[PDB]
């Protein structure tokens, strides 16, 4: 109706609003570093990193914590705002629990903000971002090239035994548990390897040998320039053939070697044909959701009790919750658009649940406690 | 946003109902 | 004017869209796979990848793709709403021709998504996210690394004759079809990687000469760490000279295949300078642009039939749509906006111009009924 | 009040604006090179690049460009506009000064377009685009990187009292001046390294040491694929511990080189886990950035200016000014809010300071121009 | 969006003219 | 957006006062 007095409270929020947010500027890297490490945690140890679009998108991190750490710490000032809007004397008997309205409120919405951090976002984090099957399958070819590379360093030392050992026991345990292009670089790539480690291990003797698998070799990157991989494999092939006999005694070793090869760059396009969606995370995105997140759960944890403490003394009957619960659920709607930075309906239902809850909550709450004052009286 | 506006325009002409 | 029958029907379409949202959010991951498949296609095979940004991507995504499917397969529901809304009789002969006017708009709606898809998608992500300029250049210059390589295993066998014919046919390949630092990096990597293939080739006889070559390198080392990239390049050939003492009679050779590197280098570093605007494509902007390209083609193929479907009955005369075209632009521009989810003018004109054709072709199709009733009469 | 002249006088403006925006279009693409290259310069070289996040993007960004090149060269056209829809007679003699208005205005922009680019654009990407403190350690991680490239060169060449001067001398310069499994990968990785070099150099000789070595190491990959960090911790030590025995004269050297290795990886890991927020810079939201700074700063050059000059015949006088100031802030705000299209109250911010100062130099001048119109008189 | 709005005036103001 | 349209609010509404 009026706005003099709403007008008037609503300014004595805004500046607290503000002189609270010039104050936590000041830390506002030490709270951001806070903030962010639940979902660095979540991320991988390789790729813990987040990145950021705009030039100025450290300016606006920080001047959203500043924002959202002053409408935090300015919780107090909005419960003594609400309080003393509705004051008709109150049976002025029950007109002094000002006090603990304000700091049961402002303990609600601590409570809130901490649980929403320390229980959900580590554990929703860990939901979403981590797959826990493509890692363990990147681990295990991770962990096959190390012992690929430990198989060539065995050549290189003339060990063509130990390397075929390897090279088999490898196999066998990737078995255990894509594009032509690709495929083909790839094999490009181990054929590489393998005729390297080759020329430095048996380099000494079989010097006419080696000749031979690297002109075959030029005769893959040739078939593979003009795009005819079928001649190109064939190449590949043929070259490690031809390398299997620097060592005579031991050319299914070599074989194996090669078959390892190629398995490993196959496994490889294998994953990177799976791996269509790779994570690049940002800054602000990520900033939103967890801010989201706690001014959420910190409503959930305030609206209920601040419902309940005034249904104790009386501002808001069932009756009008009752006849207001659509207006009530639609400007929460509002509420949740309002806060919500992005113009979607997913975000908008995503920040609407949790008001709706807290409504719910906060009517169940008043309809108790009448139904416990009826019993009393 | 629009998208906002729409779906608010939506929910309140929905919540009255005919 | 009056909301009561507007906003039933309006209910009935809403409460239609929520149910076959919620049935089609099961399938949202096959759907979300075979939109994505044309971009993907469209994308180089080394780097068919999305990313996404934010945490709950996947979960708007899955969203968006069940609110739009939601509304896409309830167009049969609102043609039946749009068909009921007008029926004053229509001269009851005529008004039995419901189930042909929603047939023909549903399939109107299917073939318009379909064609879209089909046709649109795969010709424009190719037009688009496709240089066919720089990636045809990025080719040669990995053929070219492969050619190197492949003369720097000739080199670590012993063979310098070989090596510096390929390298020279390399050059002469190269030459028919950047910043100092960059540059100065990449030729430190190339003569990295000539003095280890020297060392492996040649490291049992000149033990003496490869350690003066990898001195200058050392000294080209140091000039580079405090900026004089002029010692470092003199430096630099000064150790490739030296090199080039390993094979005497084959000196001339060794120098071709530094020129080789040092041109690779150079290459690279204009490419690296050429490229300034890598791709790196998002979920959600993808996933946008083909929900936005398949629901305006849909409306591209419906209105007019519709349009043309009720003009043949009559509801819409060509007077009133000669009367209301101004205001049918607007409509359909701010139809657009709130479709769009980004808040640009770019995109509000890109989706209102499939609006505004539609609305023309629907009143070519409704005069031309019109002159053909008339003419038959 | 009333819209006539008002809404004939903006068709002018906007249908300006399109033909500008038309004839603009065509040299899109030089003008983003130009307004690029602040920002492209202000990044480090190694990685000076935009991404793009949509495939659209190019096109947006050229049609942002034209729409900005448009409504940067209409000012002209508006400033017409303006000094004819104030054209009371003006005492005649007064005002004939229409082409002084216009000009000045123009000329105005045009200047505080001018200086934006060339003044604040390169100074302040630099400010926030740059580190200075990351790149300088990750600069010196590059040229230790290098020195220990060098000292396995020399080891490579058999000489291990070079090679661990080198190595000594690395340490004491990085002495001078992270996650397990992080810091184990780069470790194995450095000990593969070091097995390379000393396999190639002291291959010929001591072929039972290095078997030893490597099986070490093949022990501390198996240690590392059960996590056991400590056991591959020990398995590495002794790897590095045997492969000294190649060379029993220079064992030291030898271990100072794996120390180095171990430094090194460690530098690395830090470094990985110092930088927890890398670059990844957006065509859109950069162009984005520079329109938006190039237009607030025209508007600095050109309100005062403009207000001035009306003021000096007399338009606006300063009671009028005192009387609007707060609904000229809140216009200015909502301008801002309309031209910034981030829907944040940062940017809102950001974009609405120019427009205050802007104003609050203008009722500067027009009051010292009152003045001095006073003491004249 | 604030954009999408000043575009939709413009057009409401502009379809109708002076 | 819907936060823009707030703050024109919040200002509208605070430049007059009670």
């Amino acid at each position: 109706d009026h706005l003099t007095e709403l007008r008037s409270r609503l300014m004595r929020a805004t500046i607290a609003v503000l002189i609270l947010g010039t104050i936590s500027l000041v830390f506002a890297k030490p709270i951001f570093g806070l903030l962010m490490q639940p979902v660095l945690d979540a991320l991988p140890p390789e790729n813990r990193s987040l990145i950021y679009t705009s030039g100025i998108e450290e300016l606006n991190v920080l001047m959203k914590v500043g924002v959202y750490a002053g409408i935090f710490l300015t919780t107090p000032v909005i419960l003594m705002q609400i309080w003393g809007f509705v004051s008709p004397g109150l049976y002025p008997e029950e007109r002094r629990f000002a006090a603990p309205f304000v700091a049961f409120g402002s303990i609600a919405f601590l409570l809130g903000a901490a649980f929403a951090y320390f229980a959900v976002l580590p554990s929703m984090f860990t939901f979403l971002l981590n797959e826990e099957e493509t890692l363990a399958l990147e681990q295990r070819l991770d962990t096959a090239r190390l012992r690929a590379d430990d198989a060539l360093r065995f050549l290189r030392l003339g060990e063509a035994e130990e390397a075929g050992r390897i090279a088999k026991e490898t196999s066998t345990q990737l078995r255990a548990e894509p594009a032509a292009s690709v495929e083909m670089t790839g094999r490009l790539d181990g054929l590489g390897r393998l005729l390297d480690a080759a020329s430095v291990g048996y380099g000494a003797q079989s010097r006419g040998v080696l000749r031979q698998a690297v002109e075959k070799r030029v005769e893959a990157v040739t078939a593979y320039e003009k795009k005819d991989f079928a001649a190109a494999a064939a190449a590949m092939d043929g070259s490690a053939s031809l390398l299997a006999g620097i060592a005579p005694t031991r050319t299914e070793e070599l074989a194996g070697l090669w078959r390892l090869e190629k398995e490993l760059a196959t496994a490889h396009a294998a994953h990177e044909a799976a791996r269509w969606t790779r994570p690049m995370l940002s800054m602000h995105e990520q900033l939103s959701l967890v801010l989201l997140l706690i001014l959420a759960f910190g409503i959930i944890f305030e609206l209920p009790l601040v419902m309940a403490l005034l249904g104790v003394v009386g501002v808001v009957k069932s009756s009008w919750l009752f006849r207001y619960q659509r207006h009530a659920f639609v400007v929460a709607l509002i509420a949740a658009a309002i806060i919500t930075p992005t113009g979607d309906v997913v975000n908008l239902s995503l920040m609407a649940g949790p008001m709706l809850l807290a409504y719910e909550l906060g009517v169940l709450l008043v309809w108790m406690v009448e139904r416990r004052r009826a019993r009393n009286s | 946003g629009a998208g906002e506006m729409v779906f608010i325009l939506v929910a309140a002409l929905l919540i009255l109902g005919p």
